[PDB]
C-alpha cells in the first residue's frame, strides 16, 4: 500500500515587512515566475490531497484515437478489382486530434495498440444479397512486396503479420513494440534525407526535406477475402492508435493553426488563431 | 562573497573568452550539460575524433542590426558554423558528428533605450515552406544559410507559381514560421535581453536528438531565434539602430566515420 | 505470478489516504510473452518542473534579488 | 502448475538488463495433455556459427598464418 | 610461434591498415618511438590539439615509376602531406606542429626481376640550389613540391642566368644533392627494397629537431629519399617499369597556436 504524491498544500502564513521580496524577480534569466499565494498574501493552512494523476503522459495519451478511414469495395463490375483492396500508409498525420497531442513533444518513445473498426454498407440500389464478409489486414514493412491485385500471392503472409476479421465480431486489435530504428521516435526533423553535393541542382533538397522524407513504417494492405458477389458492397475500415508505455522529451508549443500536409506548412487561408477583443480593458 | 555579482560573468573555451558586466545569470538547457557518448550508449564502433580546443571554442557570427522595423532573426546549429575554422573541417570530413554549444547573444545600448529580445534555442526547428503549391518544399541551399542565417517577417505570401520563391522558409514571426504562437516559444530554453536590465544572453545547450550521434551535414539539431518582444526604441530618432552579435561555441564534439571531405551544393 | 496493487480511490472510498482495506486491490497477471502487450504502465506522479521553469545555472532563491 | 517467466523487454522498459521488476513476468499454464498443443518454445539464443564458418580440422587463430 | 614470419606484417593507425607478406623487418629510427611533449619539455603554454585518429593515419601518395633510366626520388615531411585530409587542416590552422611518422614504401615485381631501392629517411634534408650565381637560392614553391616530391638526376647544370632555374634544388644523385657521397647515406635510418628479397620498407620515425615543437609551414623535419642502388632489370624488355608507392602515416601529432588558416604562395 502506498500514497500518490499530492499537489503542494498551502501552509498558513501572515504579514511581513522584510527585505525578502518573493514578489519581485527578473524573468530575463529565462526562469519562470515562482511566487505562490504564501509569498504574496496571508494564507490559511490547507491540506491538499488532489493529484496530477491524470496529466501523466500515460493517462494523457491513454486513448484509442482514430487515425484514418480506409475505404474499399468488393464489386463484380468491370473496373472494381482495384477497388477490391486498398493500401494505407502508416502514420498519424491523416487526422489532427492525436497528431496535435503527440506534436506537443519533439521526441517520444512507446508501444502501440492498434484497434480496427469495420462498417459495411450498400452503395447504389444493388441492395441485394451478399454472404458475410471476412477481411484481412496485412502489415507490409518497408521492402516487402506489395499486392498487385486483391489476390496476388502476397496475401500469403508467411512473414508479414496479418489479422483476419469476421465482420460482426469484436473490433480486432493488437499490440506493436517500439519499432523505431532510432533510440526514440522523432516527431520533427530539421534535416534532409541525404546530402546534396557540389555539382547538383541549385534547388536540390526541396524534394527530400522534413521528417516525412526520412520516416517510414510501411503500409497496411486491407481487403475482403470473399470473392465478388452479384451486388456490390462497400466497406469502411477505421484505424485506431493508442500509444502506451510512453515517454516524451523536449516540449514545444501546440499546433495553433490548421494543418497543411504532413509538414509544419501553413495555409494563408487560415492563420489567425486568436480573436479580436473589443478593448484591452474589456473583461 | 567579495561581491560576486550575478550580472558579471566570464566564459572560456579553447583560446576564446567572453565577458559581460550586465548579464542575467545563464541557463543550462533542460538542466543538462554537454557530455560525450558513454560506452554504454555508443553506436558507431570506430574510435571517435574529439577535437577539443581546436574546435570547441568561441566562433563569432557576423552581427546583424536591430531596427524599429526588424522582425526577427534565426540560425541553425551546426549549420551556422559549417564554415567556422577548425570545427567545420572536422564537421565536413566526418559522416557522423555530435556536439553541444554555449550560445552568447550580445547587444548593448544605453540607459536611455528600450527593447527586449527573446533569445530562444529550439530543438528540431522546422519551418513551413513559402508555396502552397507544394509541401515541405525547401531547398538545401535555402534551409542552410550559415553565418548569415535567416530573418523573420510578419507577412505570409506563398509563391505557388514562382518555384524559386517556394523553396524557402516562410519565417512568419507571430507563428515562428512553424504554425505555433510565438507567445509560447518560452517552453524552450531561453533568456530575454531586456535592454534596461541586461546586454547579454548565455544559453548552454547539450546535444539533443533521438540518436546519440547523427549526420550534421543533413540535420540541424538546434535553431537559434531572436524576436523583439519589445520593439527597439530611442528618444532621439524614430529610426534607432543597435548591433546584435551572436557568438557560438561548440562543446564535447566528437565525430565518427572519416572519409573524403563533404562539399555540399552551393551557388 | 499475479501481482496485486492499489486501485485508484473512487467515489465512496478510503479517505484519500488510499490506505483503507484490501477492497482497493486489483490483480494483474500478464498473459503475453511480449511486454508491449501489457496494460498501461503504472501511474507515475514524479516530476521535475524545474528543467523547464528554472534551468538557470546559478541558483536563485525566491526571497533573494533575482539579479544580484 | 503455472510457470512464470521473463517477458521480452518492451518500449519504456527495464534498461535492456531485463532485471527490473516483476512487472516483466508472464504466466503460463499448459492446458492440453499433448505437448504439441503448447505455445512457441522458449526463445533460445544459443548458437555455434563455427560448424559453418570454420569446420576446419586443425584450428587456426586469427593472428596466425592461415596457411603455415 | 605459429609461424610468425619476420616477412609477414600488419600495421594499423586510425582507420587505415597496411599489410605485406615479404617485408624485411621494420626499423625504428635511432631506436626511439614517437612520443608527445612531456610537461617538463613543453614550451607553448596553450592547451595543444591532438588529432589522434582524424589525422594520425595512412595517407597514400601518388605512385611514381621505376625505369631503367630512373635516377631517384625525394619528398619532405610534413610537406608531402600538407594536402592530406584532416592532417593538413590541423597543420595549416596552427602556428606550431609536432609529429612523427610511419613510412611504408611499396614496390612489388616478380621472382624474375632485379633491383634494389635504398629508402633513406634523412633529418634536415637540405639540398644545394641550381645556380652558381647565388647561394641557398631556392623558392618556397620549388622547395615544397608536396605529394609529387622531386626527383634526382645524375648531372649538375646550374643556370646562373635564368633565375627561374636557379630557384630549385640540384638533386644530384651520387651526392644526395647535398655534397656528400650517397654511398654513406646509410648513417640515416633506412631499409633496402631488394626485389629478390622484399617488396616493402617500413621505417617508423620520431619527431627530430633542436626544439620540442616547431612551425611546420616553414620547416620540413624529415626528407624521404629513394635511390636505385641496383638498377631495375627484367629479362624481357630493355625498358622495364614497375610502380613504387609511398604511404605515410603521422603519429603523436599535436599543435599549438591556433588562428586563421595558413595558405602559402602557389601557382
Ligand atoms: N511584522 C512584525 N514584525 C515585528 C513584530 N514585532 C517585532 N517585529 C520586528 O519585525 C521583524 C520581522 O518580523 P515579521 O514577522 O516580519 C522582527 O525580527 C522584529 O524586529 C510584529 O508583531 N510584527
Ligand atoms: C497488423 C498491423 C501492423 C501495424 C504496424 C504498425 C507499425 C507501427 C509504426 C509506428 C507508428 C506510430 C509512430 C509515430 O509515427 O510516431
Ligand atoms: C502466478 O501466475 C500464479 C497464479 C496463477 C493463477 C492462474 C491465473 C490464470 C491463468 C493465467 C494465464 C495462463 C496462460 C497460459
Ligand atoms: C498450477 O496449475 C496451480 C495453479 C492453478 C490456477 C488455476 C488455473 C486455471 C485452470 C487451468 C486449466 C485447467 C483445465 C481443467
Ligand atoms: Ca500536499
Amino acid at each position: 500500500v502506498s500514497q500518490p504524491p499530492s499537489t503542494q498544500s498551502t501552509e498558513a502564513t501572515s504579514g511581513v515587512n522584510s527585505q525578502e521580496v518573493p514578489a519581485l524577480t527578473a524573468v530575463e534569466t529565462g526562469a519562470s515566475g515562482q511566487a505562490i499565494p504564501s509569498d504574496v498574501v496571508e494564507t490559511r493552512h490547507v491540506v491538499n490531497y488532489k493529484t496530477r494523476s491524470e496529466s501523466c503522459l500515460e493517462s494523457f495519451f491513454g486513448r484509442a484515437a482514430c487515425v484514418t478511414i480506409l475505404s474499399l469495395t468488393n464489386s463484380s463490375k468491370s473496373g472494381e478489382e482495384k477497388k477490391h483492396f486498398n493500401i494505407w500508409n502508416i502514420t498519424y498525420t491523416d487526422t489532427v486530434q492525436l497528431r496535435r497531442k503527440l506534436e506537443f513533444f519533439t521526441y517520444s518513445r512507446f508501444d502501440l495498440e492498434m484497434t480496427f473498426v469495420f462498417t459495411e454498407n450498400y452503395p447504389s440500389t444493388a441492395s441485394g444479397e451478399v454472404r458475410n464478409q471476412v477481411y484481412q489486414i496485412m502489415y507490409i514493412p518497408p521492402g516487402a512486396p506489395r499486392p498487385s491485385s486483391w489476390d496476388d500471392y502476397t496475401w500469403q503472409s508467411s512473414s508479414n503479420p496479418s489479422i483476419f476479421y469476421m465482420y460482426g465480431n469484436a473490433p480486432p486489435r493488437m499490440s506493436i513494440p517500439y519499432v523505431g530504428i532510432a533510440n526514440a521516435y522523432s516527431h520533427f526533423y530539421d534535416g534532409f534525407a541525404r546530402v546534396p553535393l557540389e555539382g547538383e541542382n541549385t534547388d536540390a533538397g526541396d524534394t527530400f526535406y522534413g521528417l516525412v522524407s526520412i520516416n517510414d513504417f510501411g503500409v497496411l494492405a486491407v481487403r475482403a477475402v470473399n470473392r465478388s458477389n452479384p451486388h456490390t458492397i462497400h466497406t469502411s475500415v477505421r484505424v485506431y492508435m493508442k500509444p502506451k508505455h510512453i515517454r516524451c522529451w523536449c516540449p514545444r508549443p501546440p499546433r495553433a493553426v490548421l494543418y497543411r500536409g504532413e509538414g509544419v506548412d501553413m495555409i494563408s487561408s487560415a492563420i489567425l488563431p486568436l480573436t479580436k477583443v473589443d478593448s484591452i480593458t474589456t473583461f | 562573497a567579495c561581491g560576486y555579482s550575478d550580472r558579471v560573468r566570464q566564459i572560456t573555451l579553447g583560446n576564446s573568452t567572453i565577458t559581460t558586466q550586465e548579464a542575467a545569470n545563464a541557463i543550462v538547457a533542460y538542466g543538462e550539460w554537454p557530455t560525450y557518448i558513454n560506452d554504454s550508449e555508443a553506436n558507431p564502433v570506430d574510435a571517435p575524433t574529439e577535437p577539443d580546443v581546436s574546435s570547441n571554442r568561441f566562433y563569432t557570427l557576423e552581427s546583424v542590426s536591430w531596427k524599429t522595423t526588424s522582425r526577427g532573426w534565426w540560425w541553425k546549429l551546426p549549420d551556422c558554423l559549417k564554415d567556422m575554422g577548425m570545427f567545420g573541417q572536422n564537421m565536413y570530413y566526418h559522416y557522423l558528428g555530435r556536439s553541444g554549444y554555449t550560445i552568447h547573444v550580445q547587444c548593448n545600448a544605453s540607459k536611455f533605450h528600450q527593447g527586449a529580445l527573446g533569445v530562444f534555442l529550439i530543438p528540431e526547428f522546422v519551418m513551413a515552406c513559402n508555396t502552397e503549391s507544394k509541401t515541405s518544399y525547401v531547398s538545401y541551399i535555402n534551409a542552410n544559410p550559415g553565418e548569415r542565417g535567416g530573418e523573420f517577417t510578419n507577412t505570409y505570401n506563398p509563391s505557388n507559381t514562382d518555384a524559386s520563391e517556394g523553396r524557402k522558409f516562410a519565417a512568419l514571426d507571430y507563428l515562428l514560421g512553424s504554425g505555433v504562437l510565438a507567445g509560447n516559444a518560452f517552453v524552450y530554453p531561453h533568456q530575454i535581453i531586456n535592454l534596461r536590465t541586461n546586454n547579454s544572453a548565455t544559453i548552454v545547450v547539450p546535444y539533443v536528438n533521438s540518436l546519440v550521434i547523427d549526420c550534421m551535414a543533413k540535420h540541424n539539431n538546434w535553431g537559434i531565434v531572436i524576436l523583439p518582444l519589445a520593439p527597439l526604441a530611442f528618444a532621439a530618432t524614430s529610426s534607432p539602430q543597435v548591433p546584435i552579435t551572436v557568438t557560438i561555441a561548440p562543446m564535447c564534439t566528437e565525430f565518427n566515420g572519416l572519409r573524403n571531405i563533404t562539399v555540399p551544393v552551393h551557388q | 505470478g499475479a501481482q496485486v496493487s492499489t486501485q485508484k480511490t473512487g467515489a465512496h472510498e478510503n479517505q484519500n489516504v488510499a490506505a483503507n482495506g484490501s477492497t482497493i486491490n486489483y490483480t494483474t497477471i500478464n498473459y503475453y510473452k511480449d511486454s508491449a502487450s501489457n496494460s498501461a504502465t503504472r501511474q507515475d506522479l514524479s516530476q521535475d518542473p524545474s528543467k523547464f521553469t528554472e534551468p538557470v545555472k546559478d541558483l536563485m532563491l525566491k526571497t533573494a534579488p533575482a539579479l544580484n
